[PDB]
């Protein structure tokens, strides 16, 4: 069993599919966009995954699946997973407002307001498998 | 014909975990007033509860309370309300969303008034909750570890401080029987920025 | 979008300063070119004193025009009705507001002044609060004093009179103070000027940052 | 010197002139009416004066020149004089405020609200003198 099959419009990397969405959307509206596509906002967990995402990332900035339930103070990925790998830009994560996470052109992460509108968002889903020969 | 769209109570949102938003339309003839709900995303809305009330001055007050998602509200979803009437010429449209900006946990201060001549069996307890942002706050009073009814007290509307924050004042008249039972009254403030568990509280005593 | 409001004199100006005035505020949401024209009249038919007009452009394209009429101390207290006619050009008929002394029962206010304890990260400043309650009518004047001199009105903020569980009214006043002020003289006075306050229409209570 | 001369429409009594006004008027409007007549609202100072007034008093009730500047608490006549003689009705002066004074048909005095409208008012002025022969 080899996991590398993706549906049409989705790019492969390791055991996952990635959709590099385009259009002016808020963090929560970008979240809803991925659910409609039978996926979820991107969950970065390795420097190899980040390296791939940076190569296909929009220069303007992309929305990533990281945020806090307020009754947190701690950021959590949309799938439920906690932050192991981190690619925070210098001075991030902030406490300027004291929020939602966005990926820069450089691949680096920074805090942004939930109502901020960005022209891109990255989705992810588990890649399907080819049965053994 | 005026319309007002309220944000969820920080108590319903962070403590009760069941937020709701209310659209109030103050006005009459054939009151076939329609209160329609919609989300900015285009996703479906939960079922709203309608209530129409005749006031002591020949005016009709109709409200629609929509239950919202805890995570949907906190993440930034915009909820809209359309009000149509056959006497009104053009649809009334109000929108609501989470106030996105800086945070500051409230500072709670509870005071008790001294005995005034000709007021032995009663005292007034006051509370100053200040330097918080956003303005959305929940002010509660407690006795015997249980929440006193909302009607017992009166909280002022959030006004701006000399700085960047906000402030509210709460007044609670108490009876001699209450402080003689247990002379400890708690003033609770429920707020987005209050750490931990979105709550700050201070106790007061009629005559420490 | 033209609303008119007519205010009664402040108890401070009426009883203490002994020079009462009444203001007629007209809020206009569509400012068309011309003149608004605030005219004054007394119910008796006697002549009115000269009023001061002031028009202000707001930070949202709306014109705010006020006319302040000085009234008689004894004429106001005895029950004279003062009227204001607003002749707006985008209105066929005139807007008419009237103001007279609230005639009914009295109750003197109860003053209570409090000082907040030191909050972490707020050493050189404290907040002084005051609860002025159980008074009727609602018309009250709330002042703060330090070094026997009246502090500027902008330094504090008083709430609008709300009804108590009984028959009276209540106001809450907030005053942020600096370390320099309480170190000079640690005594701040909350003055309430009210029709029913006996004697001389004044009630006051002093407070200290750390007694 | 004999003081008994009054202008036309004014009734004499001792050293004073009296005008018995008719018409629906508030206390302050009743006050203004007497000033226009070069007089002032009636100031009762003797049981002889009151006895005269009662005879010419309107049954409905008349406004008299007694009230307070609030910054007093004590009743003072329009001329400035204090209360020496008093013809208060039983239970008067009240405090259902904590007011302006009106004369009943009986001649008795009672507190009334400033805005109350009465169909009568009594004015007074000093009577002029005939020089000695």
């Amino acid at each position: 069993f080899v996991c590398n099959t993706c549906p049409e419009k989705w790019i492969n990397f390791q055991r996952k599919c990635y959709y590099f969405g385009k259009g002016t959307k808020q963090w929560v509206h970008a979240r809803y966009a991925c659910d409609d596509m039978e996926g979820q906002l991107v969950s970065i967990h390795s420097p190899e995954e980040q390296d791939f995402l940076t190569k296909h990332a929009s220069h303007t900035g992309s929305w990533i699946g990281l945020r806090n339930l307020d009754l947190k103070g701690e950021f959590i990925w949309v799938d439920g997973s906690h932050v192991d790998y981190s690619n925070w830009a210098p001075g991030e994560p902030t406490s300027r407002s004291q929020d939602c996470v966005m990926m820069r052109g450089s691949g680096r992460w920074n805090d942004a307001f939930c109502d901020r509108k960005l022209g891109a968002w990255v989705c992810d889903r588990l890649a399907t498998c080819t049965p053994p020969a | 014909v005026s319309a007002y769209l309220s944000r969820p109570s920080p108590f319903d949102l962070f403590i009760r975990k069941s937020p709701t938003i209310t659209c109030l339309v103050v006005d009459p003839s054939k009151g076939t007033v329609q209160l329609t709900w919609s989300r900015a995303s285009g996703k479906p809305v939960q079922h709203s509860t309608r209530k129409e009330e005749k006031q002591r001055n020949g005016t009709l007050t109709v409200t629609s309370t929509l239950p919202v998602g805890t995570r949907d509200w906190i993440e930034g979803e915009t909820y809209q309300c359309r009000v149509t009437h056959p006497h009104l010429p053009r649809a009334l449209m109000r929108s609501t969303t989470k106030t996105s900006g800086p945070r500051a946990a409230p500072e709670v201060y509870a005071f008790a008034t001294p005995e005034w001549p000709g007021s032995r069996d009663k005292r007034t307890l006051a509370c100053l909750i200040q330097n918080f942002m956003p303005e959305d706050i929940s002010v509660q009073w407690l006795h015997n570890e249980v929440q006193l009814p909302d009607a017992r007290h009166s909280t002022t509307q959030p006004r701006k401080t000399k700085g960047s924050g906000f402030f509210v004042f709460s007044r609670l008249e108490v009876t001699r029987a209450e402080w003689e039972q247990k002379d400890e009254f708690i003033c609770r403030a429920v707020h987005e920025a209050a750490s931990p568990s979105q709550t700050v509280q201070r106790a007061v005593s009629v005559n420490p």
